[PDB]
């Protein structure tokens, strides 16, 4: 079929790999591999290596902070693939054997697997201004040249390709998701009611999150608004943990209820990255080029999972929150409100092939 | 009288030394328009307010200290004395928000690089010029119209409200022990994140700052207090060693403003090919 | 599944005429919208290109800025007020999704319509 | 650029049961990104392969295709009655998605 080369300027350094996109299964992730062409004759002495790192950027590199960089790395991994390792014998797999065959005596293998639990491959929105290497994590596999490891990386002879790790939605639908909650005040004894639900558990992108919401108002007040909203609670872990929320879309509807009265509603909206350009920090689920990449997709986090190891994790939830009016006796517009979430996931099927920039 | 002639050499040294790098970084923002940003703006504030110190501030104290006197009068002393005070104070007003983003970038990344824009960076400027002068020059020339006749004189060129120890206790503290409590706290913090030249350059930039302003800040309390106690022939020592602020705090910072140190001083395409079938 | 079409005729040179269609169960939000012109008895002709889920339309560099692609969220609807007719614009025009994720071909064709320019 | 696409051949007159091929090739290299649709006279097309290999769900496993160099190629095992249409190559690497002149098929 068809895969992918990039050589080094040097003209003498090129790489074979077949997959860019490395699928990423619950507790299991395609091992990535290829294959290294090198002219020996101007190989005198030196070794060939190739390495996967797994950087996370989180400042610009012109950021002003003195001494502190800015590039944190999650996992790194090298491999002298020529002199071809003869204690290290690996069980080559049949796309190295088909590459071997095609080219020449000259090609040598490479093969590395992942740790399980990494995050997958996002991009933070980089806004408008700022350019140059973007935020986020990223993996990328180098090979190059030299007799010492820590030697310099002379840069005419080596040549890199970035990766994604992408995951996609998990084929058995979970439990489908709600939630509901009542509150009472200095009024009287009559908490109004509230419970929401979703459609299903699972979304795709794009697919029309439908909300549906009943409401039981006891209290002798009145809802003045309704404020359904959905959000994407990105965790960021680092030396501190931290987490933002950038409300990735929303609506709201004026449909006030009297006291002690009842109503229930299924609303919808969609989320979606179109109206949502301008909101720096945005998490994007990676990109290699300036490609205009998709919503991050949720992380199906296996259960438990050691997340302190996790640089980035995203999850969606959507939030409903009733606006009543606190007056009478002593009262005003000034009033307090009730708020219910419910997280869920956004995520993307199992299809065959994706697209790299194209269209 | 080699002394006076070792002593005096000093004093056109130390005079034009820290005025000649003065321009050179308030000259990179301007010529070196690429090793030039808003954080780093902030940098180029201090030598802004570094530069009249040692020119205009550092050389007329040396002249009354050489001669003994200030004959220049109570009428220079008005407002060039003032210019001291308001100046020094609104250098470490700067520091305060120097210590700020170096915070705000170091805890939370993402937030401070977008919450803050030029048109709101230059009000986070020069509040902290207006701030410092307005708590001191005009409280300065006020002391003598509140307090009726000058209380010094000429000949030891000295604060207007010296005995007032009202403001005097109060005003160095607020001025000077919160800014010096919250920064050493904080540039801890920051180093709680983190590594062999930021320790280098923690307590560099910090306790060099701190060897400047102290005693004048400190001492400030026996004046209010103790009057005669302070000796002239220490008044000028923590004076011209104060003085030294606005010229190693300026060198302090080239150190690690690498892209300014230098401004002062090829790819193939990834592509596809045939791979045969079973 | 199935997808309307609609909103052509004969116009005039120059003149102007919002075709639209729409998409009987796709979410414009995952569906990207395309038109493309057959002249008849001729090769087809790639129109125009909408994207919702990112906003970007790609119009004909033959007429570029002669028409208008648009859509309708609300109704899951596309418009077109094809506008400053150069004359090779008389044809029949189908619009046609994708996936608005990972394109793989004009998997759904409406029945189109024929729009043609003379007097 | 505007890359240009070449249905060949043109014209196409064969016969039932027949295993056939028809060509098209890009003015520049496309990287398979291309598709193969049906269409019938009057009736709407449809795609019938995508990415120039996969044939999309719904199709007889009759047809295929393969891609060398800028030059992809596809084929019918047998032409049913049915099969009878005229057929479409399109790449989409590069916006704006050119199709060829397209190829038609006549009776033996
Ligand atoms: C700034 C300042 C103050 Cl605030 C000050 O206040 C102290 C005080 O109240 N007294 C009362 C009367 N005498 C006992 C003298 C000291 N005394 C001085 S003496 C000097 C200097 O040495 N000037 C240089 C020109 C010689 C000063 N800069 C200075």
């Amino acid at each position: 079929t068809r895969v992918f080369k990039k050589a080094s300027p040097n003209g003498k350094l090129t790489v074979y790999l077949g997959k860019r996109d490395f699928v990423d299964h619950i507790d299991l992730v395609d091992p990535v591999d290829g294959v290294v062409l090198v002219d020996p004759e101007y190989l005198k002495e030196r070794r060939v290596y190739v390495t996967l790192t797994v950087a996370f950027r989180y400042g610009r590199e012109d950021l002003d902070v003195l001494g502190l960089t800015f590039r944190k790395d999650l996992f790194v991994a090298n491999v002298q693939s020529f002199p071809p390792a003869p204690e290290d014998k690996k069980p080559l797999t049949r796309l190295q054997e088909r590459l071997i065959k095609k080219l020449g005596e000259h090609a040598y293998p490479f093969t590395f697997e992942i740790p399980p639990n990494l995050p997958s491959s996002v991009t933070l929105q980089p806004g408008p201004e700022d350019t140059g290497k973007a935020l986020g994590v990223d993996y990328e596999v180098k090979a190059f040249v030299a007799e010492n490891l820590e030697e310099k990386i002379h840069k005419r002879n080596s040549v890199r390709l970035v990766i994604r790790k992408v995951q996609y939605a998990p084929e058995r639908p979970g439990p489908q998701p709600t939630a509901e909650t009542t509150r009472q005040f200095l009024m009287s004894d009559k908490p109004l009611h509230l419970e929401a639900s979703l459609d299903k558990e699972i979304y795709y992108h794009g697919e029309p999150i439908s909300v549906n919401v009943h409401v039981t108002n006891n209290t002798n007040k009145t809802v003045k608004k309704i404020k359904i909203s959905v959000r994407q609670y990105a965790d960021i872990v680092l030396f501190n943990t931290a987490q933002y929320k950038v409300p990735v879309a929303m609506e709201e509807a004026d449909d006030t209820v009297a006291p002690s009265s009842t109503f229930s509603k299924v609303y919808t909206l969609t989320p979606f990255l179109a109206n949502n350009r301008e909101k720096r920090g945005l998490a994007l689920d990676g990109k290699l080029k300036h490609e205009d990449t998709n919503l991050a997709s949720s992380t199906l986090l296996r259960e438990g999972a050691n997340r302190e190891i996790l640089g980035i994790i995203v999850s969606y939830k959507v939030k409903v929150k009733l606006v009543v009016s606190r007056g009478g006796l002593l009262g005003d517009l000034a009033s307090s409100d009730v708020a219910v979430e419910l997280p869920f996931t956004l995520m993307h099927p199992k299809p065959k092939e994706e697209p790299p920039h194209r269209e | 009288t080699f002394e006076v002639v070792f002593i005096v050499l000093v004093a056109g040294s130390l005079s034009l030394v820290t005025i000649i790098g003065n321009i050179l970084v308030m000259v990179s923002i301007k010529v070196n328009r690429h090793l030039q940003t808003v954080n780093n703006y902030f940098l180029f504030s201090l030598a802004c307010a570094d530069l009249i110190i040692g020119v205009f501030s550092m050389n007329l104290y040396t002249l009354y200290t050489v001669i003994g006197y200030w004959p220049l009068g109570p009428v220079v002393c008005d407002l060039w004395l003032a210019l001291d005070y308001v100046v020094s104070n609104a250098s470490v007003m700067n520091l305060l928000i120097i210590s700020f983003d170096r915070y705000f970038c170091v805890t939370k990344p993402l937030t401070y690089p977008v919450k803050r824009t030029t048109k709101m960076a230059g009000m986070m400027i020069a509040a902290a010029w207006v701030l410092s002068f307005i708590l001191w020059a005009p409280a300065i020339l006020f002391w003598q119209f509140i307090v009726g006749v000058r209380t010094v004189e000429d000949g030891e060129c000295y604060i207007q409200f010296f005995s007032n120890a009202a403001v005097t206790f109060g005003t160095a503290i607020a001025a000077f022990y919160l800014p010096v409590i919250i920064m050493t706290v904080l540039y801890w913090h920051i180093s709680r994140a983190s590594e062999k030249k930021v320790t280098r350059t923690i307590l560099a930039i910090l306790l060099a700052f701190i060897i400047t302003w102290a005693p004048y800040n400190v001492m400030v309390l026996i004046n209010t207090f103790c009057a005669p106690c302070i000796p002239n022939t220490v008044w000028t020592i923590g004076y011209w060693l104060c003085y030294i602020n606005s010229t190693i705090n300026p060198a302090c910072y080239a150190l690690c403003n690498a892209t300014f140190k230098k401004t002062f001083k090829e790819s193939c395409t990834t592509a596809s090919s045939s791979l045969a079938k079973d | 599944v199935q997808l309307v079409e609609s909103g052509g005729g004969l116009v005039q040179p120059g003149g102007s005429l919002r075709l639209s269609c729409a998409a009987s169960g796709f979410n414009v939000y995952s569906s990207s919208i395309h038109w493309v012109r057959q002249a008849p008895g001729k090769g087809l002709e790639w129109v125009a290109s909408i994207s919702s889920y990112y906003g970007y339309t790609y119009y004909a560099d033959s007429v570029k800025g002669r028409f208008t692609i648009s859509a309708d969220t609300s109704k899951n609807t596309a418009y077109l007020q094809m506008n400053s007719l150069r004359a090779e614009d008389t044809a029949v025009y189908y619009c046609a999704r994708s996936r608005q994720f990972w394109y793989s071909g004009l998997d759904y064709w409406g029945q189109g319509t024929l729009v043609t320019v003379s007097s | 650029s505007d890359i240009q696409m070449t249905q060949s051949p043109s014209s196409l007159s064969a016969s039932v049961g027949d295993r056939v091929t028809i060509t098209c090739r890009a003015s520049q290299s496309v990287s398979s990104a291309v598709a193969w649709y049906q269409q019938k006279p009057g009736k709407a097309p449809k795609l019938l392969i995508y990415s120039a290999s996969s044939l999309y769900s719904g199709v007889p496993s009759r047809f295929s295709g393969s891609r060398s160099g800028t030059d992809f190629t596809l084929t019918i095992s047998s032409l049913q009655p049915e099969d009878f249409a005229t057929y479409y190559c399109q790449q989409y690497k590069y916006v704006p998605v050119t199709f060829g002149q397209g190829t038609k098929v006549e009776i033996k």
